[PDB]
């Protein structure tokens, strides 16, 4: 029907994204999270050393 | 969380807005003259 | 009521929420969901200060960060079983094209003004050859609207 | 120094501190941030010198 | 010339003007800091907020949090086609 | 026909986004980055 094939394909596209794009976006988020975490931790422990 | 900082678009984005107003007016006129619909 | 208001309602409800709700409590750490903006905005600013480099970078960079997302969000209605990005009509690009071109001519006319006749000839082709170069500069300015419009 | 370190060894909430509360802790943070974007420039000298900008992925 | 107080001149200037500025920034920074991640304020629920603090929350941030919008808009559009077509 | 039904009704968001995001959206990232710069100094 007019609005049926796209409806059935929506879950297929979503599963296709979940196959790669879900873990890919997870890895991209985690990498930046750890990078900013280290960037703030180094500044913190370096300000601690400056106070020292 | 949410604030409203002083974003200058009044004296910065005035020209584009004025041009867009002229465009909307031209569209209104063409809604009656050029397209006649 | 009206269907156009319902069409624009998705934008009116997403634009404020994706930044006032997707973030946890407006925290500086950059949430896992908030990593999306944390990656997008910086690349946006890279081009913004880049392509508009100079003192003209700060003139409208916020306008760029604004205008970029409007069309992208409006066209996001494409994968639904009855999907409609502006009801298959979408006269909106007409609004953003020629008006922006006239705004460029104004930036040449409001700030640059009478020097507006000193840009169409980038390199040479003086009075012995200026009209031919202007004949394609005019086409370029005219079609820059259609290049981003439709 | 001793008290500031005592307010450092366990009093640097680097994860769950409110972002805008930095302008509360730093009185010029709010003014300059309003000042920084106000004149029109949306960039600062090495605002992310130790951070990444990243593409979509 | 004769006796003086070479060390006692720490009155006229404290050691480390740049370290003093850094430490003064440090005092304001560390003092005006939360005890341990204080002031969270995560939960919220009022008509739409019950979805905002739940579906736009970063505990998951997976693909289904955006896909709820697609499912809902599909529910709306199917009725739209039914009332339209 | 249907010309004066989505022109202004669509460009309203375009006009409003300038006041909306600039004090609302980019303010968040700008203040966050500036504050992180403060911690960097």
């Amino acid at each position: 029907n007019d609005e049926s094939i796209l409806l059935l394909t929506f879950l297929g596209f979503t599963g296709l994204v979940a196959k790669y794009l879900a873990p890919a976006y997870k890895d991209f988020a985690d990498a930046r999270m750890k990078k900013v975490s280290d960037v703030l931790n180094a500044s913190r422990n370096k300000h601690v050393e400056a106070v020292k | 969380m949410l604030k409203r900082f002083p974003t200058p678009i009044l004296k910065v984005y005035w020209p584009f807005f004025v041009a867009g107003a002229a465009v909307y007016y031209g569209m209104s006129k063409a809604a009656d003259l050029s397209s006649n619909t | 009521l009206t269907t156009f208001s319902l069409y624009t309602i998705i934008v009116l409800l997403v634009i404020t929420s994706l930044y006032t709700l997707t973030n946890n409590n407006n925290k500086i750490i950059g949430s896992r969901w908030l990593i999306s903006q944390e990656a997008i905005y910086d690349t946006i600013m890279n081009m913004t200060k880049g392509q508009i480099g100079g003192k003209n970078w700060g003139l409208y960079f916020p306008m760029i960060f604004t205008l970029f997302m409007f069309i992208f969000i409006a066209n996001l209605i494409s994968m639904i079983p009855y999907s409609f990005a502006l009801s298959a009509h979408l006269v909106f690009i007409i609004s953003l094209s020629i008006v922006i071109w006239l705004g460029n001519t104004i930036l040449g006319l409001y700030k640059h003004g009478w020097v507006f006749f000193s840009l169409f000839v980038p390199a040479g082709t003086p009075l012995p050859l200026v009209p031919l170069l202007v004949i394609i500069e005019t086409l370029s300015y005219f079609a820059r609207a259609i290049s981003l419009g439709l | 120094l001793q008290s500031t370190l005592d307010n450092i060894q366990s009093a640097r909430p680097f994860d769950e501190l409110t972002v805008d509360d930095l302008t509360k802790i730093k009185p010029e943070i709010d003014a300059k941030v309003e000042e920084m974007v106000k004149k029109g420039k949306w960039d600062v000298p090495g605002y992310k010198d130790r951070f990444g900008n990243l593409n979509v992925m | 010339v004769s006796t003086l107080i070479p060390p006692k001149v720490v009155s006229s200037k404290n050691i480390g003007s740049a370290p003093n500025a850094k430490r003064i920034a440090n005092v304001v920074h560390f003092y005006k800091s939360l005890p341990q991640g204080p002031a969270p304020a995560i939960k919220a629920n009022t008509r739409l907020a019950r979805y905002k603090a739940k579906y736009f929350d970063g505990d998951n941030a997976s693909g289904k949090p955006l896909w709820h919008f697609a499912l809902g808009i599909i529910a709306f559009g199917y009725s739209m086609e039914y009332y339209f077509h | 026909f249907y010309f004066m039904n989505q022109l202004t009704y669509g460009f309203l968001l375009m006009i409003t986004l300038l006041i909306l995001f600039s004090q609302f959206f980019l303010p968040m990232i700008l203040r966050l980055y500036v504050s992180r710069l403060f911690i960097s100094k």
